[PDB]
């Protein structure tokens, strides 16, 4: 809904980050793909330590020194956000086969449901 | 396609004999910017609306940071603003 | 109180705008006869009002008459 | 036809005849005050060609803001000039740039259609000749645009949009860290 | 055909004669605000001054050896044609239904107000003088800065437009009178409107004897009167645009006209009266515009180009690129966009 | 706009006739003046079966 | 995840105190992670190469193109790891570079090549005179900025004429056309050599070199490797012209002909600089071909971490010299190193395994890059471009082993007393051991490029 | 240089149509609208699916929707002359801004709903429609000072 | 990126032949393609048109 | 006098709204765009469609 | 013709007209009596002006067809908006001339 | 046409320019009558020289009266 006839195409799986519309499709679209996802969530978290690990890869900025003074925050932002992009690649894929595939379990029921959409 | 073939060669051959004054070839290279796209745009005036001319607004505003970046390299073709120098 | 003065260079810089916009008013109504002005209605009047031309002047209500279709106009031009 | 609203589309000729004053000037800011009368020329082209707004629109950037750009350095720190097309600075010019205006025409003749010949040369400087292209009449074109339809490209095509935001972040992010000098 | 040409030649001594009683106008107007009287001597009653001081300056006619003529004999001309004149050609509301202009408006009077900037920097380009086109340099510098932010808002307000032909606006703004009730950011086009034609508080590049007791070049003589009506006429032309666009022709009287023409004529009497009620409108909004120009002249001083190029580059731009977050934002959150 | 489009068949028809009745009086008079010399004036140029509309005309 | 990273570390950079060496450390981890969780794309890539196309002008063929980006976001991970460990605020743009370079490996319609070859080249502009007090630099940019406008305008040119006898854009929507309008050929080798203004074809041949022997050695490795790669992988990505139609074997027989000629040369920046050229004017080869990929997906990165490598070992052996060069370039003479191998020979050894590399000596590199060309070759039938370029492997052999031979003769008096200088000395030993160790998995690749 | 072609001949195979007239028929757009629809439709299909081949339903639809909207103009010329003659009247001036006479347009309309009993149905059904009596819009500027009188005594008598 | 073209009515026609793989039959999709070739060009209608002038000037 | 300093931000944009404001109360606009634009899917709570249209050719 | 091109053509010779007054009957008689140095925020000024100027040339057409983008463009061009104003969050920072000769510091004795 | 505008250049150099300026003052005002001093030599008619003049001011004085039209 939300637009006109008018399509926008996008399958999306690179360097350059996009995102999905309201809706009209096959593939992966926009609010269902952070949701359906699994015990990967904290993978974002992994990274999350990850470009916070910047103070691990301090061996010796500066002389005789450690712990990089508090812009660690900043690091820190960034160590969500490639996560997020990594749990945002956790696409499965929107209802093909041939995979892990609880997308048939845990989104096969709500197209179900929601049957007037 | 006259009207552009014509200014870009005189354009181009204008940055080859150019045995003076560096910005006159600057420029020259700059009107070749506008040498094409009066090839451009009457290709897409004899085809159709907007499939070139898309290109051209693309061209354009390309070529102003074509001219940007020239400027404020060619300030960098010396020292900077101003010292002793030979 | 008001400066009657200071008033009367903006009171003819309001009467030559001033008649200065009735002299367009006019000379438009006296164009285009005793009507308003049409604004660019762009594509559009070329297929409308060029097609009035074709037929009439000013505008007119019947069923049609055309001969040999009111001499259908085909618009040429040169090659760039 | 009125005999001259008919060549007035030659105006090429007008194009060269500033182009060649473009590379032999005597000041060297003379010749890029000319450029704009070229500029200017191209517009006059473009209005007439049918496309009045991208004349406009070079009236607005070009000599709107690059031009000015070019008068605003050739103020400041201006170059030391030759004085012009000397003959011994006309040295070696006729000798390489009669061939090459030579070769750049058969260019131009090699932009031609589909011939495997010569023929494609001599048929794009007749193609004025056995033909005037016929305009037609409004079939169903309900809504007036003509930039407006640019924009619903530059929907479609959004990518190359937010790339060239890319291109004028480098624009404004380059000559700050290239002539600023911190400190 | 004859019809066209005895219009253009009303319009153009409406539009000269007009700016040409302004500066005695103005002159007037600051005399009253400087607690004195203008010039009240001239002829007849006194309001001929300038017309007797422009047969006055022709006859002097200087050149200097230190410039070409070429480019300053002609580059106060090129002023007078395009910044001054040929901005009309978009007639900016010829103050009628009608103009003398087929369509497409705004961004004409964009390209010219544009192609006004090196007509002022090739003029102070002239004489070679090493203390003169750094000053050339710096007026043109700040004149660019906030023509860039006169473009950049009125690109703005046709968002509620979206219709790029001259009318289209004006009749969009008759509901409403939605060139300021909406939006007050017409005072920041107006003090934008003083800078990009400096007629202004600024007076920046009028260094006049801080520079070698001259300074734009002094090019007295015809060139002097170029200049002078150029500018007079570019300042009734920018605030002409202020009213054409985001303060608004067409006044709510004439919209009222339908309870009052439908109670005067019978049907269509020549049209006598409606575009002379509607050329009241558009010129009592437009001198009341510039006798704001003629409060600024006498009530603040010069603005320090650092200070300048501050108020533009730090300031201003930002604020306007929030307004321009928000006005694509609030149409399309409160119900929605415009169509042409 | 709707307006528009319940004139659009109509005034396109307006012009259909008249894009019929051009086309071929121009096919006419080239076979006036390409008669004698056996030629194909009577053959479409576009290689498909379809009706074009004629165009480039020399005035 | 770049665009992020960009808008991310540019306000990073604002509000910043001028440290301005830590930015890298972070955009150098950040990189690395970004690698190391987007490398899961790849199970997604190919089962049978299958490309996926953003928005019909942006193309992602994951099999070539998921590699190219990989080798970018390497090299790219190595020069943050060279700035780490002189400098100016200047990352924002490396990344911005390789965001227009990554564009042109992506790039399936001329629109968004176009804009991307232009930004990237707008790229090169300012970072050859960001170190702006030089005299070198400031020549060079001027130079490489001109040139870069020439061969920009013969870009569009040659897509403009495109576009005036097609009225598409793509070349998707070439698709084989078989009848072959003359002019289709001319324009696409117009734009065959428009893109190759970066490799230096010998007649467009001297002007990058002394842009190259003009930048500082912390820049021109950049940019002796980037649109090295960047142009010629948009360059055999399509295959423009199948063979050449005789335009292009000309080009590279002047080419590795007429720049290995260019073997007497004392300046090292000018050596390792046609170094760089002549090899990247091997993989001009099989650009003359069709269908044939994985001989230049694999002669890449078993060129440019050998390119590389060399770059930083000669960066190692400033430290040897008794006598430096200007404040912003140090050695550029060979005969500057001449005892090394009295000094700390190891890297002596990783001097020797890297040049040998570029010889072609087989057991590490040499059959593996140029065996894939050479197969490519001869599977076409370019008899006569063979030992053309196997002259040009010799002949080139010859300036390499120069370097070896001035590298390892007789010191006149160093040995041994000093402090350390490490931790970047892992950058250039695994280098060095994938150099000298691919051939222990030089049999896995051609299985894992066999299934994509 | 657009310069005119105005040839003239006349072809065979077919009964020749009757043209229409000026810019008038905006106000009449509608009017056909409803009655002419499916003739419309059905031509518009037959021009769409023939890819190309156009020039073949003229001698069928081509004749008959034209039939159609002159039919729909002899009725209103008979049925209500004059109320559509002041409402065009009204409509050549104000640019053909539509809303600008959006008095005389119920006049017309109780007109042709009374004797050729047609409607205006703009489709969609969010909105209300042609009954607005403004309220916050942009009404007219000049209002049809020949009509004002009509709608006037329409209220009056009516 | 094909905006409302005054030759777009030779895409599908062209498209198609090539919805099939005829374009590996090499030939199919030739008629179609040089038809528009003379959207494109107008080249044989320009032949075409010489030759007739060239008879107008026998005459 | 005092410039902003982040650590506190409740402190922080009051002595930057209060010291350096004129960047302030423009971020505050550019902040009022976008989050008031995602504040709205319920706030029009299906208010209206537009409904345009270029020509609506039909079906069989 | 006949519309506009009357001013744009009759402006340039009233043009002429008026100057080419006077320089017949002004009286001449010439009597007679008849590198440089530089700063950033002279220069960078006016090159960051020009790609201020043609992102408006950007906005320009979207600002023309604001509809027939209804919920998309307005996100496009949010995201362009974004993408400039951190380049203007990078230029605040550091464009402003500095006085060069202002000193404090303390004063010591032994 | 002349004797109505009549500017001025200020040379101004004492006392006398303090009178000078109480005539631009709005008891006796300059511009009731027209005087509108510009500071430029070539924009000027007349030179009110007011105030003492040195030795040493004189040789400027004539070289701003020769930069001054017929
Ligand atoms: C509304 C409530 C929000 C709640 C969200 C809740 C969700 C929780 C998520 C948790 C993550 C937190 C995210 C917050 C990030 C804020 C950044 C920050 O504050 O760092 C401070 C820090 C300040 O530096 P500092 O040296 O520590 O402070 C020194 C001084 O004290 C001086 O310091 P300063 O105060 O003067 O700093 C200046 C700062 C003003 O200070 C502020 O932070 C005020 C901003 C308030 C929040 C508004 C921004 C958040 C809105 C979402 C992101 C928009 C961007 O101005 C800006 O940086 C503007 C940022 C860009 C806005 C345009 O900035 C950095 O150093 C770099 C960090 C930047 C990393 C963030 C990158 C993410 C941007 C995403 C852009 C998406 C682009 C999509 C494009 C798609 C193309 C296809
Ligand atoms: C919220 C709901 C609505 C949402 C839409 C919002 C639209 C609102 C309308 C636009 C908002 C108006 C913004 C006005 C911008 C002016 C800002 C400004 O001038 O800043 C002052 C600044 C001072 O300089 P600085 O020292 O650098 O400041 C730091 C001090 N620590 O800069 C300066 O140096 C001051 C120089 C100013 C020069 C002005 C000269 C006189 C102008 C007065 C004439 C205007 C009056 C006529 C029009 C009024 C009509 C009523
Ligand atoms: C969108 C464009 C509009 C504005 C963006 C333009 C730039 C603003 C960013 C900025 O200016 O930050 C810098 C400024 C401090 O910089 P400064 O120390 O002065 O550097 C000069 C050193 N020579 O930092 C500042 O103090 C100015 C920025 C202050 C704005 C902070 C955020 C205000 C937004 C309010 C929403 C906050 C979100 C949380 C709300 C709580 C929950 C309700």
């Amino acid at each position: 809904s939300t637009p006109l006839v008018k399509t926008s195409v996008n399958y999306s799986y690179g360097d350059y980050p996009l995102i999905d519309a309201d809706p009209h499709f096959k593939r992966v679209v926009g609010y269902m793909r952070p949701s359906d996802y699994g015990v990967i969530g904290l993978a974002t978290a992994a990274l999350p330590a990850g470009i916070c690990f910047a103070e691990w890869l301090d061996p010796v900025k500066g002389k005789f020194a450690r712990p990089s003074v508090k812009f660690l925050r900043v690091a820190t932002m960034l160590g969500f956000a490639v996560g997020f992009g990594a749990a945002y690649a956790r696409s499965s894929l929107r209802f093909f086969g041939v995979t892990e595939n609880a997308r048939e379990y845990k989104k096969d029921e709500a197209q179900m449901a929601a049957r007037k959409a | 396609m006259f009207i552009g073939t014509i200014i870009l060669v005189l354009s181009f051959l204008g940055f080859v004999f150019n045995r003076r004054n560096i910005i006159l070839a600057f420029i020259c290279l700059e009107t070749m910017l506008l040498g094409i796209n009066l090839i451009l745009l009457r290709n897409s005036v004899l085809f159709d609306d907007i499939s070139g001319s898309l290109f051209a607004i693309v061209i354009i505003i390309l070529a102003g940071v074509e001219s940007a970046i020239g400027l404020s390299l060619l300030v960098s073709y010396y020292r900077l603003r101003g010292v002793i120098n030979s | 109180a008001i400066p009657f003065e200071a008033l009367l260079p903006y009171g003819i810089i309001f009467g030559l705008l001033t008649a200065g916009g009735g002299a367009m008013q006019v000379l438009h109504v006296y164009r285009n006869g005793g009507v308003r002005d049409r604004f660019a209605i762009d594509q559009w009047d070329s297929q409308m009002m060029e097609r009035d031309l074709r037929l009439n002047g000013g505008q007119g209500r019947k069923q049609v008459d055309q001969a040999t279709a009111p001499e259908a106009f085909k618009h040429n031009h040169v090659w760039k | 036809m009125y005999l001259t609203y008919y060549f007035i589309e030659i105006t090429i000729f007008l194009a060269i005849l500033c182009t060649i004053f473009i590379i032999s000037a005597k000041n060297p800011m003379v010749s890029i005050l000319y450029m704009i009368a070229l500029f200017v020329i191209a517009a006059m082209y473009l209005y007439l060609i049918g496309l009045g707004i991208f004349s406009l629109l070079y009236i607005m950037i070009y000599i709107g803001a690059i031009a000015v750009l070019f008068l605003f350095i050739i103020t400041l720190l201006d170059i030391n000039s030759t004085e012009l097309s000397v003959k011994s600075n006309i040295r070696d010019l006729p000798l390489v740039l009669i061939s090459l205006i030579v070769l750049t025409i058969s260019g131009l003749m090699i932009y031609s259609n589909d011939s495997i010949l010569i023929n494609k040369l001599l048929e794009a400087f007749g193609n004025d000749y056995n033909t005037i292209i016929t305009q037609d009449w409004f079939n169903i074109e309900n809504t007036t645009l003509l930039t407006t339809i640019g924009n619903v490209l530059l929907t479609n095509n959004a990518f190359i949009l937010l790339v060239l935001a890319i291109v004028l972040l480098l624009g404004i992010i380059g000559p700050i860290s290239i002539t600023m000098k911190h400190k | 055909m004859i019809i066209n040409i005895v219009e253009i030649l009303i319009f153009l001594v409406c539009v000269l004669f007009s700016v040409a009683y302004l500066t005695v106008a103005e002159r007037k107007t600051l005399a009253y605000m400087q607690r004195r009287l203008g010039p009240n001597f001239v002829g007849y009653y006194g309001l001929l001054q300038a017309f007797a001081d422009a047969v006055k300056l022709l006859l002097k006619e200087i050149v200097l050896p230190k410039e070409s003529n070429y480019i300053i004999l002609v580059i106060s001309p090129l002023i007078t044609l395009i910044t001054a004149l040929i901005g009309w050609v978009v007639i900016p509301l010829g103050p009628g239904i009608t103009l003398g202009e087929l369509n497409l408006g705004i961004l004409f009077s964009l390209a010219i107000g544009s192609l006004g900037v090196f007509g002022s920097l090739l003029s102070g380009w002239s004489s070679n003088s090493k203390y003169s086109l750094l000053g050339s340099i710096r007026s043109t510098a700040q004149l660019i800065s906030y023509e860039l932010i006169l473009t950049s808002i009125f690109i703005i307000i046709i968002m509620f437009v979206s219709s790029l032909n001259i009318t289209t606006i004006i009749e969009t703004q008759r509901v409403v009178w939605y060139c300021i009730p909406l939006l007050p950011l017409l005072l920041i086009f107006f003090i934008a409107s003083v800078a990009e034609t400096a007629r202004p508080p600024f007076d920046l590049t009028e260094s006049e004897s801080e520079l070698v007791a001259g300074y734009f070049t002094e090019y007295s003589g015809s060139p002097f009167v170029f200049f002078f009506l150029a500018e007079y006429s570019n300042i009734i032309l920018i605030s002409a645009f202020n009213g054409y666009l985001l303060l608004g022709g067409y006044l709510s009287f004439n919209y009222s006209y339908l309870f009052n023409i439908l109670f005067n004529d019978y049907s269509y009497v020549s049209f006598l009266f409606e575009g002379l009620i509607n050329s009241s409108a558009y010129a009592i909004k437009l001198v009341f515009l510039m006798f704001s120009f003629i409060w600024v002249r006498a009530a603040f001083p010069r603005f320090t180009y650092d200070n300048l190029i501050n108020f533009c580059w730090i300031i201003l731009l930002p604020l306007l690129f929030g307004i321009f977050l928000i006005i694509p934002s609030t149409l399309y959150i409160f119900d929605s966009f415009p169509t042409l | 706009l709707w307006a528009r489009i319940y004139l659009m068949p109509l005034l396109q028809a307006e012009e259909d006739r008249q894009t019929v009745r051009r086309s071929i009086a121009q096919l006419e008079r080239e076979k006036e003046i390409m008669k004698g010399t056996g030629f194909d004036v009577d053959k479409s140029v576009y290689n498909d079966g379809k009706f074009h509309a004629p165009a480039l005309m020399i005035p | 995840m770049l665009i992020l990273a960009i808008i991310s570390l540019i306000t990073f950079v604002s509000m910043s105190k001028l440290s301005d060496n830590r930015a890298i450390i972070r955009l150098i981890n950040i990189y690395l992670i970004l690698v190391l969780v987007l490398d899961s794309f790849l199970y997604l890539l190919f089962l049978n190469n299958q490309t996926y196309t953003v928005m019909g002008e942006l193309l992602i063929f994951n099999s070539f193109t998921f590699y190219i980006d990989m080798l970018i976001y390497f090299i790219m991970i190595v020069i943050s790891s060279l700035y780490g460990y002189p400098k100016k605020e200047l990352i924002i743009l490396f990344l911005i570079n390789i965001l227009g370079a990554l564009l042109i490996v992506h790039s399936n319609d001329f629109i968004t090549l176009f804009v991307a070859i232009e930004l990237q080249s707008y790229s090169i502009y300012l970072i050859t005179a960001i170190y702006n007090s030089s005299y070198k630099a400031s020549k060079a940019s001027m130079l490489y900025f001109f040139m870069g406008g020439i061969l920009s305008i013969l870009i569009a040119y040659s897509i403009n004429t495109y576009y005036s006898v097609l009225n598409s854009y793509t070349l998707h929507s070439l698709d084989s056309l078989i009848i072959n309008t003359l002019d289709l050929n001319l324009i696409l080798i117009a734009l065959s050599l428009g893109l190759l203004f970066k490799i230096g074809i010998a007649p467009l041949h001297k002007w990058l070199i002394s842009i190259y022997e003009n930048t500082p050695i912390l820049i021109t490795i950049y940019i002796s490797l980037i649109p090295k790669i960047s142009i010629l992988s948009y360059l055999v990505l399509s295959n423009i012209s199948i063979n050449s139609l005789v335009i292009s074997i000309l080009a590279i027989l002047t080419l590795l002909v007429g720049s290995v000629g260019g073997l007497l040369q004392i300046k090292i920046k000018r050596l390792l600089a046609f170094s760089g050229l002549t090899n990247a004017g091997y993989m001009m080869l099989l650009l003359l071909l069709n269908n044939n990929e994985f001989s230049y997906l694999y002669y890449i990165t078993q060129y440019s971490i050998s390119h590389l490598a060399i770059f930083m070992i000669i960066i190692f052996s400033i430290y040897y010299i008794n006598y430096i060069n200007n404040q912003y370039n140090p050695i550029i003479y060979v005969n500057q190193l001449k005892g090394l191998i009295h000094d700390n020979a190891y890297l002596v050894l990783s001097m020797a395994i890297v040049v040998f590399s570029f010889i072609g000596i087989p057991p590490l590199l040499g059959f593996f890059g140029k065996l894939n060309i050479l197969m490519s070759i001869l599977n076409n039938g370019y008899y006569f471009i063979s030992i053309v370029l196997i002259v040009a492997s010799l002949i080139s052999a010859l300036y390499y082993l120069y370097l070896l031979n001035v590298s390892i003769q007789d010191k006149n008096n160093i040995l041994i007393n000093s402090n350390e200088t490490v931790s970047s000395v892992l950058s250039y030993i695994l280098s060095s051991l994938i150099i000298l160790i691919t051939f222990g998995f030089i049999y896995n690749s051609l299985i894992i490029d066999i299934f994509n | 240089p657009f310069e005119d072609k105005a040839n003239m001949p006349d072809n065979v195979p077919d009964v020749v149509e009757v043209g229409a007239t000026s810019a008038p028929l905006l106000s009449a757009s509608y009017f056909i609208g409803a009655k002419c629809k499916p003739y419309n439709d059905d031509f518009m299909l037959c021009r769409e699916e023939s890819q190309g081949s156009g020039a073949i339903d003229c001698l069928k639809e081509g004749r008959r929707v034209t039939r159609c909207a002159v039919s729909v103009i002899e009725d209103i010329n008979k049925s209500c002359l004059d109320e559509f003659r002041l409402h065009w009247q009204c409509l050549e001036q104000n640019n053909h801004q539509l809303s600008g006479c959006r008095k005389a347009e119920a006049l017309l309309n109780k007109c042709v709903f009374t004797k050729l009993n047609l409607e205006k149905k703009i489709p969609g059904l969010r909105p209300d429609e042609e009954p607005v009596f403004l309220k916050k819009d942009p009404w007219i500027k000049p209002a049809v000072d020949d009509f004002k009188s009509v709608r006037a005594y329409a209220e009056a008598k009516k | 990126t094909g905006g409302r073209n005054r030759c777009f009515s030779e895409w599908q026609s062209f498209m198609h032949c090539t919805a099939k793989t005829d374009a590996k039959s090499r030939a199919q999709c030739l008629p179609n393609f040089e038809d528009y070739m003379e959207c494109l060009h107008h080249t044989k209608e320009k032949a075409r048109l010489r030759e007739i002038e060239s008879v107008l000037k026998q005459k | 006098a005092n410039p902003g300093f982040w650590n506190g931000p409740f402190r922080y944009l009051r002595w930057s709204a209060h010291n350096r404001p004129h960047l302030f109360f423009a971020f505050a606009i550019g902040i009022a765009g976008p989050v008031a634009a995602l504040t709205l899917t319920p706030l029009r709570r299906k208010y209206l469609y537009p409904d345009h249209s270029p020509l609506p050719q039909s079906y069989p | 013709m006949n519309t506009f091109i009357i001013f744009i053509i009759l402006i340039p010779i009233v043009g002429f007209a008026l100057l080419a007054v006077n320089i017949l009957l002004a009286v001449y008689k010439p009597y007679n009596e008849k590198r440089l140095a530089f700063n950033a925020a002279f220069i960078l000024v006016a090159i960051l002006f020009l790609p201020f100027d043609l992102e408006i040339s950007t906005l320009l057409p979207y600002v023309m067809s604001i509809y027939l983008v209804s919920n998309y463009g307005f996100t496009i061009v949010l995201l362009f908006l974004l993408i400039l104003i951190i380049g203007f969050v990078y230029e605040i920072n550091t464009n402003a001339l500095k006085i060069n000769k202002h000193n404090k510091p303390n004063t010591d004795s032994l | 046409a002349r004797q109505g505008s009549f500017w001025p250049v200020t040379f101004g150099l004492a006392c006398c320019a303090v009178e000078m300026m109480h005539v631009s003052a709005p008891r006796y005002d300059q511009d009731r009558l027209g005087i509108i001093f510009r500071a430029s030599p070539r924009q000027s008619d007349i030179m009110i020289v007011a105030g003492t003049l040195t030795n040493k001011m004189a040789p400027v004085l004539r070289q701003v009266y020769d930069q001054m039209p017929e």
